[PDB]
RNA sequence: ACCAUAGUAGGCCUAAAAGCAGCCAUCAAUUGAGAAAGCGUUAAAGCUCAACAAAUUCACCAACAUAAUCCCAAAAACUAAU
């Protein structure tokens, strides 16, 4: 990993960058002839949300998530895994890559509502004042459509709106 | 095959190492061959 | 402050359209340009066009140089012909042969676009007969006298036709 | 280039490159070079002088700005990616200006 | 703003974002292309 | 550096003389004095008229059924007219006049009497029937710009397709009915009488296959 | 499909037939390889097109022309060809420079002129150099002085 | 009241001497030298009708040169619907 | 992203038609760039898109407002289901 110093020393500026040991994939794979990294360890259609060890390779320091090029995923798993990320950020999982704000931190707000499967953003969803009768219901939708091809032990098919 | 790898000024220390053996070879030999030498040359050159 | 593309007349600034509107807008009088552009060439007959390049100044002072004739001129005159074709293709306004487009290649290769590049004199030529395409010139490979002559009759009898045509047209217009 | 004409390079005096051509960690600094040295860029002041010093053995592709205020920025680009070294030389326009 | 039911590009200025839970065309050049998805 | 691809020559076409839309007359020249029963025949089911290309290399293609009457006419003659080059473009209508009359008794009055008087005339479309032929010696890219907007404000939905994309649909939908993995299907159900089924189907489900229910044509359903 | 195709091994790699347009190129880097002693490589930088034209009429007065080839049919060529170690310097943006009767000290007053035109290097007779060893090339006499003084020495 | 100046109408002298070359009113009609004199490379050129895309030859520059020009016929024409 | 130079105000046309009312032709310099794809000008000028080079995740298409006494079972994405 490469890190970018930036200093000021008496009206002069110097920028320069630093090379940081890696650490590198491990050595044997159960499925060495997979292409992309997800199938390579036969993790296909077997993580969801909750595994933050998994989603926690694919992030940024500060919460983003890297780039598919970098990564080497394909679109198909590129966007499930952004998709648990941002169900994981909201579950409240993940709390040491958030921005540190010091002088934000110090003014409380109300105390935080716990959740799991938010499907979209606290803030960009609004009351369903009609709901309606059951031939015409509206339905809250839990969990993400892209996550219905995980196995299901018990059988029965994800329950995605309810 | 390959070209030469470009020293630099920095560190210049290695000479070709053709020009050394011509040198060697030049001075193997007696100075009647030296006007030899010099007399194709001038003719040549 | 910008460059000016203008063609004008050997010696011949009218205190007017088109050098007045576009000349004078930049800030420049036409009596500097009465004396300067008269009196920089004085060997070249007036009627001939000339692509002039003029560089305005920020001060409003202006500075001249002056390139070769446009093609169109040059086959013009050389196939006798007053005007282009109307429809290109169609009809041959005029018949040249291959030295009246070698002849021009030397003249134009002074010229600050194609000098300046240093082009070869295959390059001019064929500049030449390109423009001969769209100008209704058809390049000849070699003629004589008699074959020029016949083409000047038989051009002369369809431009007669058209011009009493486009007479009659006008006239229908009005009336109409 | 086109940030930098937007920007106003009015404001710089002198911009020196140092780089060594033979190296494999200079494609970084030849960007940035090809960048400061567009025709948009140079027609913003008639006085700064672009320099491009070229070593073999050098072993350090750096860059050196002095700007108008008086600060001396100097970069040594050899991990630094092309959009990095941009990015930086223009943020500073913004304030010593 | 200009509430529709299709959103397009009136100048290549116009670029897509989605705020709120729906695309808004905003314009920086044009004020008058910006348009609000319904 | 990119690949110099070679491009599509057409030197092959001939445009023929007029080759904007022709006018279509409001009214047939011999009015029909007879009004005859409103056939809805003529729009349920697939169609066996003007399916293939005659001439041009682009058209119309209906995929539900409607009616077309002389407004609709006027829209598809004035727009292609304006937005072509009549040098590199000609189309022909692939559909007749409108000779079909459509009644409408007089506002506000009790039912009975009888028939009312002739208010228009249509023309029947079943779907798969090509609307209007264009060709010419341009590629499809440019031609396909101009005809969604005309197909898209005829009654029954309609796409812009041309000779290549038209077969790569007609070889799909048997591909798809091919590779099914569904051991059931309404054409084995249906003509075999399972479930008793029979009652609650109609007598023409059994060519329709049921991708047809009235005028609404379903291409998804296998 | 029991396995996805993306995540199976890719099916055989296709073989790329080569068009006549690249192996146009192919053959004009070698001929302008072979017959010209004097290979000067530069840093192509975007100038204005009245200065880029007129550069190109000053080196015409020194018999020197520029030529400029992608990288996408000259650096495969380079591999396989004896000049591989000019690789380094055909990773950029870069300008050609050829010429016949080498001679360059016309050559770098005019790029001395302009400030930002760099002079990566190049290959004179199948000898690679630098920036400074242009620089001691251009100050050396020519082979008539050189050999003249060399029976002197001797 | 611009207009080129009178040309030449005597088809001997048109087809010995090329009237507008000499634009210099001290100059005088440059006459014809013989056709052996001239160089080979002028008798050589396309006089007619220009070549099309099959009279070239792939392994020439020609045939890239004027397929060149049709791809941007091609996407001239196809970018005719622009709603900018 | 980056980047724009030749004949040349092509002929004709018009009060003026400079790639950009229309007609006609659509050749040609340069490794590279259309007698022009869009905008603009009274006409020019100017901006942009194709072509140089640089460079290489993927990118066809799929957006649609509301009713009147008070919303309307409560709730739930995996412990094994022909
Ligand atoms: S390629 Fe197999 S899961 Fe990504
Ligand atoms: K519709
Ligand atoms: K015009
Ligand atoms: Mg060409
Ligand atoms: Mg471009
Ligand atoms: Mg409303
Ligand atoms: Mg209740
Ligand atoms: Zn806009």
């Amino acid at each position: 990993f490469r890190e970018v110093v930036e200093i000021l020393d008496g009206k002069t500026t110097i920028i320069e960058g630093r090379i940081t040991e890696t650490p590198q994939e491990s050595p044997n794979p159960p499925n060495p002839t997979g292409q992309c990294p997800i199938c390579r360890w036969n993790l296909k259609h077997k993580y969801n949300y909750e595994d933050v060890l998994l989603l926690s390779q694919f992030i940024r320091p500060h919460g983003g998530m890297l780039p598919r090029r970098i990564t080497g995923l394909c679109q198909e798993e590129h966007l499930k895994i952004e998709e648990c990320v941002k169900m994981a950020h909201r579950a409240g999982l993940l709390p040491n890559h958030r921005p540190k704000l010091p002088e934000g931190f110090v003014p409380k707000s109300k105390p935080r509502l716990n959740r799991y499967l938010t499907r979209w953003s606290p803030r960009s969803v609004k009351p369903i004042y009609n709901k309606g009768h059951r031939w015409n219901k509206v339905r809250m939708p839990v969990g993400s459509p892209l996550l219905k091809d995980n196995v299901s032990y018990s059988g029965r098919p994800l329950l995605l709106y309810h | 095959e390959a070209l030469a790898g470009a020293p630099l000024d920095n560190a210049p220390k290695e000479y070709p190492p053709k020009i050394q053996q011509l040198v060697q070879d030049i001075a193997s030999l007696t100075l009647l061959e030296i006007s030899d030498l010099n007399e194709l040359l001038k003719k040549t050159l | 402050s910008g460059m000016i593309r203008a063609i004008v007349r050997a010696g011949q600034a009218r205190p007017g359209p088109p050098l007045g509107p576009i000349l004078g807008q930049r800030g420049v009088s036409i009596n500097q340009f009465c004396k300067e552009f008269n009196e920089k060439t004085k060997d070249i007959k007036e009627g001939i066009p000339l692509p002039t390049k003029i560089f305005v100044k920020p001060d409003r002072t202006f500075e001249i140089k002056i390139g070769q004739p446009t093609v169109s001129y040059f086959l013009k005159a050389a196939a006798g012909i007053e005007k282009g074709a109307r429809h290109t293709g169609k009809e041959v306004a005029g018949l040249v042969t291959l030295k009246h487009v070698y002849e021009i290649a030397r003249v134009k290769a002074q010229d600050d676009a194609f000098a300046l590049q240093d082009v070869p004199l295959s390059s001019v030529v064929r500049s030449i007969i390109g423009s001969a395409r769209s100008l209704g010139i058809r390049v000849v490979k070699d003629l004589s006298s008699e074959e020029l002559a016949a083409f000047q009759k038989e051009r002369a009898l369809f431009l007669a036709a058209q011009r009493e045509a486009d007479l009659a047209a006008q006239a229908e217009a009005a009336k109409k | 280039a086109a940030a930098l004409a937007r920007l106003g390079l009015r404001a710089v005096k002198q911009v020196r490159v140092q780089f060594c051509p033979f190296e494999k960690n200079v494609e970084s600094t030849r960007t940035f070079l090809q960048a400061v040295s567009s025709e948009k860029v140079r027609c913003t002041n008639l006085n700064c002088s672009v320099i491009a010093d070229v070593r073999h053995d050098g072993s350090e592709p750096c860059v050196d700005v002095l700007f108008g205020d008086g600060h001396r920025l100097i970069m040594r680009g050899a991990h630094l990616t092309a959009q990095e070294m941009l990015t930086a030389f223009a943020s500073h326009i913004q304030a010593r200006g | 703003f200009k509430t529709k039911g299709v959103l397009k590009k009136r100048c290549r200025d116009c670029y897509l974002v989605k705020r709120r839970g729906r695309w808004f065309i905003y314009c920086k050049t044009n004020p008058k292309h910006k348009q609000r998805q319904m | 550096f990119k690949t110099l691809l070679p491009v599509p020559t057409f030197e092959d076409v001939a445009i023929p003389e007029k080759p904007k839309l022709r006018f279509v007359e409001r009214v047939p020249l011999v009015p029909k004095v007879r009004r005859e029963r409103k056939n809805l025949s003529d729009i349920r089911g697939p169609s066996t008229e003007a399916t293939e290309f005659t001439e041009g290399r682009f058209a119309i293609l209906a995929l539900g059924g409607g009616y077309l009457h002389w407004g609709h006419f006027e829209m598809m003659r004035l727009t292609i007219n304006r937005s072509m080059d009549p040098k590199n473009m000609f189309a022909l209508w692939r559909v007749p006049a409108p000779f079909k009359p459509i009644t409408r008794k007089g506002m506000g009055q009790r039912m009975g009497g009888g028939k009312g008087a002739i208010d228009h005339y249509v023309t029947p479309v079943k779907a798969g029937r090509l609307i209007v032929e264009m060709g010419g010696r341009c590629e499809f890219k440019e031609v396909q710009g101009f005809l969604d907007l005309v197909a898209h404000k005829l009654p029954f939905p309609a796409k812009a397709v041309s000779r290549e994309t038209l077969e790569k649909m007609r070889k799909d939908q048997e591909e798809r009915e091919r590779n099914n993995q569904n051991p059931w299907t309404f054409e084995r159900i249906a003509t075999a009488n399972m479930l008793g089924i029979r009652k609650v189907l109609s007598p023409y489900d059994l060519t329709h296959k049921g991708r047809y229910w009235g005028k609404f044509y379903t291409p998804e359903r296998v | 499909p029991t396995i996805n195709p993306r995540c199976l091994p890719p099916p055989p790699t296709p073989p790329q037939e080569e068009t006549g347009l690249v192996r146009l190129l192919r053959r004009e880097i070698a001929a302008v390889f072979r017959d010209n002693r004097m290979i000067a490589v530069c840093q192509h930088v975007a100038l204005s097109a009245e200065d880029k034209l007129l550069l190109r009429h000053q080196l015409r007065k020194h018999k020197i022309l520029m030529k400029i080839f992608p990288n996408q049919v000259l650096k495969p060529f380079l591999e396989e060809s004896k000049y591989q170690n000019l690789l380094p310097l055909f990773v950029g943006h870069n300008l050609l420079l050829v010429s016949e009767e080498p001679k360059v000290k016309e050559m770098v007053r005019i790029l001395k002129g302009i400030p930002f035109l760099p002079l990566l290097g190049g290959c004179i007779d199948d000898t690679i150099l630098s920036r400074q060893g242009f620089i001691n090339y251009s100050k050396l006499p020519s082979l008539a002085l050189v050999q003249g003084e060399l029976v002197g020495g001797l | 009241a611009l207009k080129d100046p009178e040309v030449c109408t005597d088809p001997f002298r048109l087809t010995t001497h090329a009237m507008g070359v000499n634009i210099y009113k001290e100059g005088q009609d440059v006459v014809l030298k013989p056709d052996s004199e001239y160089p080979e490379w002028l008798f050589e050129m396309n006089v007619g009708p220009p070549k099309k895309l099959e009279e070239l030859d792939p392994e020439t520059r020609e045939y890239w040169r004027l397929l060149r020009k049709h791809n941007i016929w091609r996407h001239n024409r196809l970018s005719k619907n622009r709603k900018f």
